[PDB]
């Protein structure tokens, strides 16, 4: 399951819509992991029409934490010769009244390297993203 | 400390000031003249003296790269320009003339002081012979975040690109006062000079933006694109995107039908680099579409035509559009990329009425003038005169190359059958139109006279495009010697 | 760092101070190279570095002769003025001046032919100039040492600066002919408050900002670094016809 798992998030579909979502929520249900299923599994799992399951908490900070990494490093490609900075202070919320302004750092101590904290003088974690 | 900025603010706007640190890097800024004053003594105007006497000018610094802004600021005065005002303006764009750099202004005023006189006139027309005589020199961009009516509009209409903002934006020469004085009807601001009818209808702005945020952030974008000066080289940027990234999906684009209609973007976002295309005009004259992308990390030109709208036809707004890209991409050295597909001009008497003659030349004279190196691609058809003036290449075009199911033509297949048989037998349609084109609406016959280079696959365009744009980077091309062209306006 | 410049210039206006303790702080360490030291010290001219770039330097001095402005002192400017744009060399000045030297020894000397010269130089010159305005700048002095009207590119002023046309007591004379007596205690003091400090001067917009002491490093590296690519021409010309 993990596999499929991981081989759904890297299946690039551009140009037209598809079901991966459902594929991916039914997979990741705990009901479905459980060991045993019916034949009315998917209706009794969805009553009224489909709604994907959302994010906990700690799965949205890392959202968060890769996109100030994938800003940073684009924002570096930009600049010219040795003229670029290395260090920013983020301030990261998703939707349009910014719900849970999330303060984010970064480094870029390396090439596909950062040492993201939650702010200047606060411990750092240095994760890595390759992209 | 957040003094005097609340009563801005409430009014959900923003000030200069922050407009212009938004702008520029978050240090790099340093305000140029700000202890002036107006120097009036009229109209009980000799109290109410002003520090910054409404401007702000400075130099700054964009990704590490030198530029040069002012900002009009509305609480002071209204933003109105007097004899003081456009001095700042004009020492700070003769300085942008003697060094190689552009200028970037945020037009914001109400209009002209009364309380100046001739005053005012003066420094309009000083900052207008400014714009006309360096323009072609350094890149000029205006942007509109408030109102701007009377005479001020001028300049920002011989700058090379002005650009709008949505909710609280506007320009218009004449005020609704004076429509109604004389015409009788009643109509706002907005629908006079709004963003969207200036978007749509005039074609004078260039783009529209939701907020001011969003407004910085795609200018620095754009400015990422620009080269410094005139005799300055075109930027390239480090790119791990590569030559020899596949590309066979153009081998489907085109369908088999000939009467089927396409997105010409399907077939420009393969050839560039991701994510680096920049369109100018997205919302006018959509049949044709313009803008800057790159391609192997050097900017280049795009202008393709567009079968999803009335059949890639070229039209009047059309032909401006295209005209007014060549000519600013033509004189800063920037490489031009063309896709062609056209079945001719658009037919109606409003076009005659409109003046197709005049305004159809410009897009030719464009590109007949231009000596950048240019290539031209013919996907799928190119008929009559609109194949001469899409790039021909008998306009001194460096390289053109042609997809396999192109047709090059003179005219369709039914006028050719009946002008070439006055009155042959009846039903000469089947047996006629079907072999005429079958026998010369092919690129074979064309290839055969030596107007294309080569006939390719289309799978191998960005190969062909990257090969030519690299080899061709050190060309020397001159006009004859003028004083200037005469180009029919 | 350098934020000693905040003290050099002392409070009172008549107490005298050396150049070279703002000369020095700007420039790179041990790169100076004095021309001509032991003539006309009233002036101070020689190479520099600044920022690993060589510059000219030419400054005034009120510790020799209340730093004015003379025959040789002129002579001297200008050929190192001369020299310096003949080859593309950046120019640095600092001015304190109250005017040109009195005496009859100096017309009998032709002092109007002379101090054209330093003019001459100053104004056919094309390569960047900076100019730092400290204490004061009086009369034609003023507009001799690069002022900002001879297409100078960026000039500076410092905080207890003064412009003006004269001193005061000239400017309180010819504007009160008959005026009643102690006029002197009433008049000069609210005149020399008024108009000689660089409020005006800046407000006129001969000045491009009030700047303090401690950022002249900064502003003198960012300004030479901008101005690397100038290209400015006069006009067609077989040669000048400067004032021999
Ligand atoms: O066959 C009759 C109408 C054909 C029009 C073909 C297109 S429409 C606009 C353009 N002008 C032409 O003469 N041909 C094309
Ligand atoms: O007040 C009387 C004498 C003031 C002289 C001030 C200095 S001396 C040389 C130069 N020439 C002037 O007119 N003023 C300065």
């Amino acid at each position: 399951i993990g596999r499929m798992e991981k081989a759904l998030d890297e299946y690039v579909i551009r140009g037209l819509r598809h079901n991966i979502c459902l594929l991916r929520d039914v997979v990741t249900e705990p009901r479905y992991r459980s060991g045993s299923i019916t034949t009315n599994y998917l209706q009794e799992q969805y009553p009224n029409g489909f709604k994907k399951a959302e994010l906990t908490a700690e799965e949205m900070q890392l959202m968060y934490e890769v996109a100030a990494c994938v800003h940073l490093k684009r924002e570096r490609l930009h600049y010219t010769q040795g003229t670029a900075p290395s260090e920013r202070q983020l301030y990261l919320s998703v939707g349009a009244g910014q719900e849970g302004e999330t303060p984010v750092y970064v480094r870029y101590l390396d090439d596909s390297h950062f040492e993201i904290g939650a702010s200047k003088h606060g411990p750092f974690r240095k994760m890595e993203v390759v992209w | 400390p957040t003094a005097a900025e609340d009563l801005r603010h409430k009014k959900k706007r923003l000030t200069a000031m922050e407009r212009v640190q938004l702008f520029c890097d978050p240090g790099t800024f340093r305000e140029r003249d700000a202890l002036v004053e107006h120097e009036c003594h009229n109209f009980g105007m000799e109290k109410r003296k002003v520090p910054g006497d409404g401007f702000i000018t400075g130099t700054g610094k964009v990704f590490g790269r030198p530029v040069f802004l002012f900002s009009h600021d509305f609480t002071v005065f209204g933003g109105s320009l007097s004899r003081t005002n456009a001095a700042k303006v004009v020492r700070i764009m003769e300085e942008a003339a003697k060094i190689g750099v552009p200028v970037i202004g945020f037009n914001d005023s109400g209009g002209a002081r009364i309380h100046e006189g001739v005053d005012s006139l003066a420094g309009y027309a000083d900052i207008f012979l400014r714009n006309t005589l360096f323009s072609g020199v350094i890149p000029q961009i205006s942007v509109i975040m408030g109102p701007c009516a009377g005479g001020a509009v001028y300049s920002p209409a011989i700058t090379d690109f002005t650009f709008m903002v949505e909710t609280s934006s506007y320009m218009f020469v004449t005020g609704p006062e004076v429509v109604s004085a004389v015409g009788g009807k009643l109509v706002t601001k907005d629908e006079l000079g709004g963003p969207h009818v200036h978007a749509t209808k005039s074609g004078v702005s260039a783009g529209t933006f939701p907020n001011d945020i969003v407004a910085m952030a795609q200018l620095r974008r754009l400015y990422s694109y620009l080269p410094l000066s005139n005799r300055d080289p075109v930027p390239v940027l480090p790119t791990a995107d590569e030559r020899y990234r596949d590309v066979s999906s153009l081998n489907t684009v085109v369908p088999t039908e000939v009467k089927e209609a396409y997105d010409m973007r399907d077939v420009i976002y393969p050839v560039i680099d991701h994510d680096s295309f920049f369109e100018i005009q997205p919302q006018f004259a959509k049949n044709i579409i313009c803008g800057f992308a790159r391609v192997e990390g050097r900017s280049v030109c795009i202008i393709a035509n567009q079968p999803k709208v009335q059949a890639g036809v070229l039209d009047i707004d059309s032909s401006v559009k295209g005209a007014r890209m060549v000519r600013f991409a033509d004189a800063f050295n920037i490489p031009i990329i063309t896709f062609v597909d056209v079945p001719g001009f658009l037919p109606g008497v409003q076009q005659e009425y409109g003046g197709i003659i005049r305004h159809g030349a410009k897009l030719l004279y464009a590109y007949a003038e231009a000596t950048v190196p240019k290539v031209t691609i013919i996907t799928r058809k190119a008929y009559g005169g609109a194949y001469d003036v899409m790039s021909s290449k008998h306009l001194r075009g460096d390289s053109n190359y042609a997809w396999p199911h192109a047709e090059i033509a003179v005219m369709g297949a039914a006028g050719a059958c009946k002008l070439l048989y006055s009155k042959e037998t009846a039903e000469q349609q089947a047996q006629r139109i079907a072999d005429y084109e079958k026998t010369f609406c092919t690129p074979l016959s064309a290839a055969r006279k030596g107007f294309v280079d080569a006939v390719i696959d289309p799978s191998e365009t960005r190969m062909r495009v990257c090969e030519d744009l690299e080899r061709l980077a050190r060309k020397q091309l001159q006009n004859p010697w003028k004083k200037h062209g005469n180009i029919p306006l």
